[PDB]
């Protein structure tokens, strides 16, 4: 332990018991029961038993006292727990009839303390806890635990009901290493298997789905091999058996060829024939994601994945559940479509999706089903029609198209899909009725198939031009979300492409620029702030609409304002500014002036560091050091250096270190300087202040003196 | 029992409803669509046929139905009564008129406005020299009943005999026939009505929203019960969400605003017009954007805010007198009649038609922009277009038609069908059951519901 | 056919945090994604495990619904909107989108102090996290997923709290977060008409004490300020950016106005002026701009003479007030007084019980002689307030989360033998069922 | 608006103040010991909610607690409108009594929950239930019941067996409107007309009294065990207040008018008590939202030595009375003050002499 808790822990056993003193905390509780694994987890136990025979009283009074409190319980279960974990431990804590009363009815379990939910976790936690050598094993097996914890599996404490499974998983991995143990397990598991409701099958296929796929000896092979017929004949309840423990566990089991050893994906199969039109999804997916399959079942996953978007690129102008979903509600077809357009999503970026890949087929299917949110679409159909208006409007499915349609992006192929895709993204950009969440939406889908194509083209300034009356439109829509949205998206535009002519020419043409500027007192402060970036960005490329008066409006913004996004966005301008090489002295100067003053973390942490960009740039070090000390870096970093905020400090202290080397390894007179920035421990100070704010409250000796001064 | 339908435009209806006894009138409506035929009030307009004289306003159906003799006529909204004087006073009808107090009141602006528009400012209706003459003055229907604009005198005479009616009061007739508004959140004080009887309850819906509470919300709740569902005034435009759509309205006029222009907006003095504001005045607090003149030029401008009441907008009655001396640039004039026919409207048009960072934006469902501007052409001033209709869509449509399920209902023609452009979006109608009836222009319609 | 399920994840008897997976006939829905201080590893936030295991969350939820700002109640928003992913609506209201960002800066701050972010956000992550949340107004009542339509209400209690109601037709469940009854002099008071839901998901914090009226809190907090200002001797108030500094500092104004005092009162960063607007949203919900209130700055923080400081990295964790509270410490004149409950793991909950005796870096050490506070500002209502609101609501059922389990022993028996309505109350993971 | 006004004066004025409002306006309060207090709502109409509240921890400080609030400790619910109660030495036993109800109820405490039983019913033969009777208990070796509403109602019976064990058994009508225990010897009274009267036990009843030659007369004895000072207190609806001495009780003592703003509208609503931890130092109350406390020797109509006013600025309307008040055991200066408009303070004041 340490040579201070020893004068505490007797008081503290003390207090703890006691009935009348308030009622012990929970966050001192927990921490401190951290404290006690982190003390008897790197040595022995029963030496802390030999050294401090106090705490074995408490577990006496645990169940000596008959009114503790259900909060303390718990811990001294859990603190019983995490000490009988070694062999000499497990039996010095028995000597006396201590373990077998803590956990059997002469402890919690028979007092009118299994009603509240703290008191079963704890118990549970401490007898995983415990649970790790043979004697454990014993003690579980034969004075009777297994059926305690078959009665907690049916609970309605979804953290007790789910740390009893834990549980059972972690008896079984540890025995069968069949024994009794095991044995009782798994026949209650297949025995569980066979009912017809929904809680024990649940949570039978949960304790199967963490045994699976979580340890991989071979007696888990033969396990699969005895339990696959009931698995396998789950498949025949109309309502199917909760339909989705068991797609956990079919996928979790298929990630391993040790079962490759071949009645399982006739099971997968009869399954992507028989589940649900929303269970079917996340199997076809999981299966996709699988590097070993046969060839036939992975063309029928990609089938049952494809099938809502080829149904709907049917029946437009350009199979009996899907359609029968699909025109069922609009809640149905709306869920079906985000989950197929999701799925889609994930499953392009991995190098095992099918090849072929069919990139023109399903950028048809994205731009049909946004056109036909949108209300332009052209039907060939009854079922069509009737599609055009379950989804006139809808929101979920635009927003999943556009994430898609923006996924389709790093796929090269001809110029007609390039062609289409921006056509129906400018058509979704210029739409009254378009919510913010799509536009920021359709900004970045823009954005990203902008930014892949094969000095601009034979077909991009016209759609420059074509697009910059509609980012004209979006500057000053009445929500701070959107005109954030195209400010960022201007920005991100005009640092790929500023360079080029075309653009430039496009840009210079149009009226954003002076948008832009007077963007610069918008009320919200987050569109200043974005306004501000994206000034600056159009500044350091000359596209204005010379850049001195620009800099004063900045400034001016560093200087009096309310919020604190403009400043630090301003300074991050700034040193970008003059990292960039782009009357320098005067400069550094005035941003240090207006920077000494603010009342952030985060502007002086950019002053620091726009001071280390411009003595970089500095370092005939007389001149240099005549210039860092005409801008007045002194004052800035010796009042900096003793602040109030640990990151700040700690920026001040690698400036003065990075200083003092450069300046020692070149050697007023720079000498006493030198002296001076020698003078304090900048190795102890960066010592202390690289720790963390709690390096002194954290200490479990604070704690203990804390839990005993109440 | 029996229905006559004096009117086929499908916000300006005119439904004729008659009993044993009774004969009640509902939504004495004017199509001032015709307008758009003729010329401005300061040919081969681009092409087509226009009748240069008075402008002049289709009247509905009377020759149908004697209209002495009808009872009561009721009224929904200030919409559907611009066309209260010729009923009232042309044919010498006697009975009564009920109404709310805003809808008279708003009605009254307009009424002002109009003959303000018509008196201020001081050939071709054959048949074969129609059926001759070029599109689209041929494209008219019924160029024989039309009239032209009313007078004052009979604006007061008219306003003499409407009785106001509190929210949900009851009334009662000659027969054992009650009737009853409900309001519709549709505007400042609409009402759907419910004519009740011994055993053949009825009920009249007529362009109520979903939207924005600050009106009296729909009581979808009391029209429970019904037998014989007669409804009208659904949306004017098929697909459009009204936030998307004022969404549009501002950035487009903080787009042109921006730039150095000016922007024109035609609109009724009174309507849209407050939710238009409203919206405007958010954004203007919201995207910062200020130091703008928002010129409201209307000759009943007083009186409509004084009731928006029971300093960014500036109201005045005219141009001519103080506008000459605040009109700084850029700027934001509401104005004008919306339909381009008659008004300062056309000489703001004529002043900013020629440059091009100049805007007119177009906000009025009713009124399609195309052939309302084309006599303008060639035009250099950016138009657009932005309808902004909080009535019924279809959808709502269904789910109250769930919600209340009366034995039949009763629809014009445009809602059993998609609109005729867009005939592949076939949730476009009315998706009832059991399905409902349609009518038309002079159609007698009887649904013999007698048990 | 359906059932309405209620899921608490973390929170029950665990104030710290909380999350209520609410589970209608065909729509899920979470309420009050929160933090948990004083941990230092993923245990803070949430179990988002036993929603995980299926489609991603964005295909599982319908919305996400916010409360207020509380670092208990959307602390836990960047984590997981970003990195758990979940790309869909999450219904604020005003005042809580525009102060939330501030207060998860705060605390990022705070975590970077710490070296505590193994799984934690930047504020790209908070950025992106606002981007996705859809403010609603007051009343109005908005239309989710067609056929899923909430609708929020005026609880009080902080600038931006709400009553959310969650309708689906014939089902509906009106979640209160940290609401009010007393009209205090800072906002008000909560309102429902009779929409008899089918639930009422209440908190029960303070269910069994009896709370004073505000009156007697800020006549005491005056008192000791004012003894302590008139003898000669610096006050130190510890406060986060927002919450209590606004609160303390107006009532402060309104006092030394009515008393005509002139030692300076300080507040190091002046944002307040930015209040305006949602100050302006309190008629929602120039006109006052203080006199006394000026800037901060280390530099005068140390010379003599009555005074009034108001600093801001938090319950005294690291930062600012650390180190006035270190130069100050030993004087036996001055005074700190917390606003707040300060959490296991830093100076406050050294001080705020027993120890006089603090540790500096290194083998340091640190006495204290000032005056120790603690006052409490919360205004959570309490058992009038809970019988007050479900008199005022009339619904077919109550549930108790976002509190301990003892005190039902006593609050479930009042409310069913007085309403002869059901009543109910799960654990931190027990799912409560109830057919329609 | 006053309140600010009236909160810089008692910034000057109460060293203490907690303004509490209750669920339901209270008339009976008596501390189980110095760490709660029992209260009891009195409607009529409805259920009465008998509450066991834990007293703010700031008070019985001897650190800087969290909290300053009434935390409610035990719960349980009757139909009869309480009107008085006690508490059994040693105990968790409550015997009550209320309006109807020709029985006093005994009431259980929990101990491993929140609620609170109702156990017992000690039954009498009162006929006249238009009058309800005062009860007490004693602090004896064996708990005795002492109660009654006429004096031959006034009876001594323990309280398992129900044996009966004294009794007056005089013959007058006369409904008293004050009873005390003193001792387990001794214990006093005073009637509805003023006739106060010191009665012993260990033998039959032996009335020492004081005669009066209809405003009632609220009384009680001072400190018991002190020597001399005479220690009886008894006030009328008329403003005039009397205090006599124990040993010689014929010749009265102190016989004054306190400056009331009022003569009290219901007598009922009056009384008057002690200060338990100085010395002559005599509290009154319950003639409007005021309180008023005295000290006696400096006497020999005078000045209120401190006046509480806090029911008329916090809560104009129709008169909120004090329905009783109570001194603290232990903090000198502190008192409790209920009103009939569902409010509770609890206050100390400043030693300005
Ligand atoms: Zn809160």
């Amino acid at each position: 332990m340490d040579p201070e808790c020893a004068q505490l822990l007797p008081a503290l056993c003390a207090v703890l018991v006691d009935p009348r003193q308030p009622v012990a905390d929970d966050t001192c509780l927990e921490k401190l029961l951290d404290w006690f694994k982190t003390v008897t987890e790197g040595e022995s136990s029963v030496v802390l038993l030999q050294e401090h025979p106090c705490l074995v009283e408490l577990l006496s009074h645990v169940l000596k006292v008959q009114d503790l409190s259900s909060g303390v319980l718990s811990f001294s279960l859990r603190l019983a727990g995490t000490f009988a974990a070694q062999e000499n431990c497990f039996q010095y804590l028995q000597q006396g009839e201590l373990l077998p009363g803590l956990f059997g009815e002469p402890g919690p379990l028979g007092r009118a303390t299994w009603a509240v939910p703290t008191v079963r976790s704890g118990w549970i936690q401490g007898l995983r806890s415990l649970a790790q050598h043979p004697s454990a094993l014993r003690f579980l097996a034969d004075h009777g635990a297994v059926d305690t914890i078959f009665s907690l599996q049916g609970d309605s404490s979804l953290f007790v009901a789910s740390a009893a499974s834990q549980l059972l998983v972690h008896v079984l991995a540890l025995s069968m290493r069949w024994p009794a143990c095991a044995q009782k397990i798994m026949d209650h598991v297949e025995e569980s298997l066979c009912s017809a409701a929904t809680p024990k099958v649940t949570q039978a296929l949960n304790v199967l789905t963490t045994t699976f796929g979580r340890c991989q000896s071979p007696w888990t092979e033969a396990l699969w091999v005895r339990l696959s017929p009931r698995v396998a004949c789950l498949l025949e309840r109309d309502p199917i058996p909760a339909a989705h423990s068991f797609v956990d566990l079919l996928l979790c089991v298929a990630r391993s060829p040790v079962f490759s050893s071949g009645s399982l994906w006739e099971t997968v199969a009869r399954a992507l024939s028989c589940l649900g039109p929303t269970h079917m999804g996340p199997l076809a997916l999981g299966i996709l994601k699988l590097e070993h399959c046969p060839q036939a079942l992975r063309t029928q996953a990609f089938q049952v994945l494809l099938q809502p978007l080829a149904c709907v690129l049917k029946a437009t102008v350009q199979d009996a559940t899907t359609v029968d979903t699909l025109l069922a509600s609009k809640s149905s077809c709306a869920g079906l479509l985000c989950r197929t357009l999701a799925h889609l999503e994930e499953l392009q970026p991995l190098p095992q999706r099918p090849s072929p890949w069919p990139q023109a087929s399903l950028l048809g299917a994205t731009v049909t089903v946004l056109r036909l949110c949108d209300g332009s679409a052209a039907p060939a159909s009854s079922v069509g029609g009737h599609l055009c208006g379950t989804l006139a409007g809808c929101v979920r499915v635009q927003r999943a198209a556009l994430d898609f349609l923006g996924t389709l992006s790093q796929g090269t192929g001809p110029q007609e899909l390039v062609t289409q895709a921006l056509a129906v993204l400018l058509e979704c950009l210029e739409s009254p009725g378009s919510s913010p969440t799509v536009l920021k939406k359709a900004f970045q889908a823009t954005l990203r198939w902008l930014l892949s194509s094969p000095d601009l083209g034979p077909l991009i300034p016209q759609f420059l031009r074509e697009l910059f009356p509609v980012l004209q439109k979006r500057l000053c829509h009445p929500c701070w979300e959107v005109r954030d949205s195209a400010l960022e998206f201007l920005t991100q535009l005009s640092r790929h492409w500023g360079g080029q002519a075309d653009f430039r020419c496009a840009l210079l043409a149009s009226e954003v620029p002076q948008l832009a500027l007077q963007l610069l007192q918008d009320p919200e402060s987050y569109v200043r702030a974005s306004a501000v970036t994206a000034m600056g960005q159009l500044s350091s490329q000359g596209l204005h609409a010379a850049r001195q008066s620009l800099f004063l409006e900045l400034l001016h913004i560093l200087s009096v304002d309310s919020e604190g996004f403009p400043r630090r966005a301003v300074m991050q301008v700034f040193t970008e500014w003059l990292r960039d090489g782009h009357d320098t002295e005067q400069f550094v100067a005035t941003v240090l002036q207006a920077a000494s003053r603010d009342l952030d973390w985060e502007v002086r942490a950019q002053g620091l560091e726009l001071a280390l960009v411009f003595l970089g740039q500095t370092l005939p070090l007389t001149e240099a050091l005549r210039a860092l000390c005409h801008v007045g870096l002194f004052d800035f970093a010796f009042c900096a250096l003793f602040d109030c905020d640990r990151p700040v400090a700690q920026k001040s202290c690698d400036l003065l270190l990075f200083l003092r080397d450069k300046i020692a390894s070149y050697s007023q007179e720079p000498e006493a300087v030198l002296a001076m920035l020698r003078s304090l421990d900048l190795e102890g100070l960066r010592s202390t202040l690289a720790e963390s704010s709690d390096h002194v409250e954290k200490s479990p000796q604070s704690l203990l003196q804390d839990m005993l001064a109440t | 029992m029996k229905l006559y339908c004096l009117s086929g435009h499908p916000t300006l209806p005119c439904n004729v409803l008659k009993f044993k006894s009774t004969t009640i009138m509902l939504d004495c409506g004017l199509d001032m669509t015709s307008t758009l035929n003729f010329l401005p009030l300061p040919k081969e307009c681009s092409g087509h046929v226009f009748v240069d004289s008075v402008p002049e306003f289709c009247l509905p159906e009377t020759e149908l139905i004697d209209l002495s003799t009808v009872d009561v006529i009721l009224i929904s909204n200030y919409h559907c009564m611009m066309a209260l004087p010729y009923i009232t006073e042309h044919t010498g009808f006697t009975g009564t008129v009920y109404a709310t107090e805003p809808t008279v009141q708003i009605g009254r602006l307009l009424m002002e406005e109009l003959v303000n528009f018509i008196e201020r400012v001081p050939l071709w209706k054959n048949k074969d020299i129609q059926r001759l003459l070029p599109s689209p003055l041929k494209d008219a229907v019924e160029v024989s009943t039309w009239r032209r604009c009313y007078t004052m005198q009979e604006v007061n005479s008219a306003l003499s005999k409407i009785q106001l009616v509190g929210y949900s009061q009851k009334i009662e007739l000659f027969g054992a026939v009650q009737v009853t508004p409900l309001s519709s959140g549709y505007a400042l004080g609409s009402s759907n009505w419910i004519i009740q009887s011994h055993y053949e309850k009825v009920s009249y819906v007529s362009g109520s929203s979903l939207l924005t509470t600050h009106p009296q919300p729909m009581d979808q709740a009391s029209l429970k019960n019904s037998d014989v569902l007669v409804l009208t005034g659904l949306t004017q435009i098929p697909t459009a969400n009204p936030d998307g759509m004022v969404g549009e309205f501002c950035s487009n006029l903080a787009l042109t605003v921006r730039n150095g222009g000016n922007v024109l907006v035609p609109c009724y003095p009174s309507g849209v017009i407050y939710d238009l504001l409203e919206c405007l005045y958010q954004y203007i607090d919201s995207a910062g954007l200020s130091s703008v003149p928002l010129y409201f030029i209307s000759p009943v401008a007083n009186s409509s805010l004084e009731f928006s009441q029971i300093n960014k907008l500036k109201h005045y009655p005219s141009i001519h007198g103080d506008f000459s001396n605040d009109f700084r640039q850029p700027c934001v004039v509401f104005t004008g009649h919306p339909s381009l026919r008659f008004g300062d409207v056309v000489h703001f048009m004529e002043l900013w038609g020629k440059s091009s960072l100049n805007t007119v934006i177009f906000t009025e469902p009713d009124f399609s922009y195309l052939e309302a501007l084309a006599p303008y052409q060639p035009l250099a001033m950016k138009c657009i277009y932005c309808p902004i209709d909080t009535r019924l869509n279809f959808i709502q449509v269904s789910k109250l038609l769930k919600e209340v399920q009366p034995l039949h209902v009763v629809c014009p023609e445009q809602y059993t069908q998609p609109p005729p452009a867009q005939s592949h979006r076939m949730d476009l109608m009315i998706d009832c059951q059991p399905p409902a009836m349609s009518y038309r222009r002079a159609e007698v319609l009887a649904l013999p519901f007698k048990r | 056919m359906p059932e309405i399920r209620v899921t608490p994840l973390g929170a029950g008897q665990d104030v710290g945090r909380s999350c209520i997976l609410v589970s209608i006939a065909g729509k899920n829905v979470m309420l009050d994604c929160g933090m948990h201080m004083g941990f230092n590893d993923d245990r803070r936030f949430p179990d988002f495990s036993y929603i995980t295991q299926n489609g991603r969350l964005t295909d599982f939820l319908d919305c996400v619904i916010i409360s207020h700002f509380h670092l208990d109640h959307c602390g836990a928003l960047p984590y997981f909107s970003e990195m758990v992913g979940y790309d869909g609506p999450i219904y604020m209201t005003h005042p809580t989108q525009a102060i939330c960002p501030i207060l998860l800066e705060d605390y990022r701050k705070i975590a970077v102090d710490k070296k505590g972010e193994a799984n934690f956000f930047t504020s790209q992550m908070i950025k992106d996290c606002m981007k996705k949340v859809v403010a609603v107004h007051l009343h109005q009542t908005v239309q989710v997923d067609d056929e899923l339509e909430i609708k929020a209400y005026y609880a009080g209690h902080v600038l931006g709290a709400a009553m959310f109601q969650i309708k689906v037709g014939s089902e509906s469940v009106v979640y209160t977060g940290d609401y009010n009854m007393t009209p205090d002099r800072h906002l008000g008071a909560a309102w429902i008409d009779k929409c008899r839901p089918n639930l009422l998901i209440t908190e029960s914090t303070y269910a069994t004490t009896i709370r004073d009226s505000k009156r007697c809190r800020e006549r005491d907090f005056l008192k000791k300020v004012h003894e302590t200002v008139e003898r000669g001797g610096k006050v130190l108030i510890p406060v986060f950016a927002l919450g209590r500094a606004q609160e303390l500092c107006i009532l402060l104004e309104t006092f030394w106005e009515r008393m005509n005092l002139k030692v300076p009162i300080y507040f190091s960063t002046g944002l307040t002026e930015k209040a305006n607007h949602y100050y302006k949203l309190f008629i929602p919900w120039n006109m006052f701009e203080f006199k006394h209130i000026k800037a901060f700055d280390r530099a005068f923080a140390d010379n003599p003479g009555p005074m009034v400081v108001f600093a801001t990295p938090g319950m005294l964790h690291a930062g600012q007030s650390l180190q006035i509270f270190r130069k100050w410490a030993g004087n036996e004149k001055n005074m700190v007084i917390m606003p707040g409950y300060c959490v296991q793991g830093t100076v406050g909950h050294k001080i705020l019980s027993g120890q006089r005796k603090l540790e500096m870096e290194g083998r340091q050490v640190l006495e204290v002689k000032m005056q120790v506070e603690y006052m409490s500002f919360s205004a959570h209502a309490d058992a009038k307030g809970i019988m007050q609101l479900v008199g005022q609501a009339e619904p077919e059922s109550v549930l108790l989360v976002h509190g301990e389990a003892k005190k039902m022993e006593f609050l479930k028996q009042k409310i069913e033998q007085e309403l002869r309505v059901n009543c109910y109350m799960p654990a931190n993971g027990e799912t409560v069922t109830l057919p329609t | 608006d006053p309140g600010d006004d009236w909160l810089v004066e008692s910034l000057r004025l109460y060293q203490d103040f907690y303004a509490f409002d209750l669920s339901g306006a209270t008339r009976v309060l008596e501390w189980i010991d110095d760490k709660g207090v029992f209260v009891a709502g009195y409607e009529s109409l409805k259920k009465n909610e008998i509450l066991h509240l834990k007293l703010p921890l700031r008070l019985s400080v001897k650190g800087l607690f969290p909290e300053r609030d009434f935390k409610v400790r035990h719960g349980g619910f009757s139909d009869r409108s309480i009107f008085d109660l006690k508490h059994v030495p040693h105990t968790r036993l409550l015997v009550t009594s209320g309006l109807p109800g020709c029985y006093l109820q005994v009431w259980q405490v929990a101990e491993d929950s929140d609620v609170i039983k109702a156990v017992s019913t000690i039954a009498v033969h009162e006929k006249e239930e238009s009058l309800w009777p005062r009860v007490a208990v004693f602090s004896t070796l064996a708990p005795g019941v002492l109660h009654g509403a006429r004096l031959r109602s006034l009876q001594v019976v323990d309280l398992e067996s129900r044996k009966t064990t004294y009794t007056s058994d005089v013959s007058d009508s006369e409904e008293l409107s004050s009873l005390q225990v003193l001792d387990a010897d001794t214990f006093a009274f005073c009637c509805a007309s003023g006739r106060l009267g010191l009665v012993d036990t260990r033998q039959k009843w032996a009335p020492l009294e004081n005669r009066s030659p209809g405003e009632r007369w609220c009384a009680e004895v001072g400190s018991w065990g002190q020597g001399p000072g005479p220690s009886i207190a008894s006030l009328g609806s008329d403003g005039r207040l009397c205090l006599l001495d124990p040993r010689d009780l014929c010749h009265p003592v102190s016989s004054v008018q306190c400056p009331v703003s009022v003569p009290s509208p219901d007598p009922e609503l009056l009384r008057v008590t002690w200060a338990p931890g100085l010395k002559n130092c005599l509290a009154i109350s319950g003639f409007d939202g005021t309180v008023q406390v005295y000290d006696a020797t400096s006497w020999d109509q005078v000045e209120p030595l401190f006046t509480h006013r806090g029911h008329i600025f916090l809560d104009m309307d129709p008169a909120p009375l004090v329905t009783t008040h109570t001194w603290h055991p232990c903090r000198p200066r502190t008192l409790l003050s209920a009103t009939n408009d569902a409010s509770l303070h609890v206050w100390d004041w400043v030693d300005l002499c």
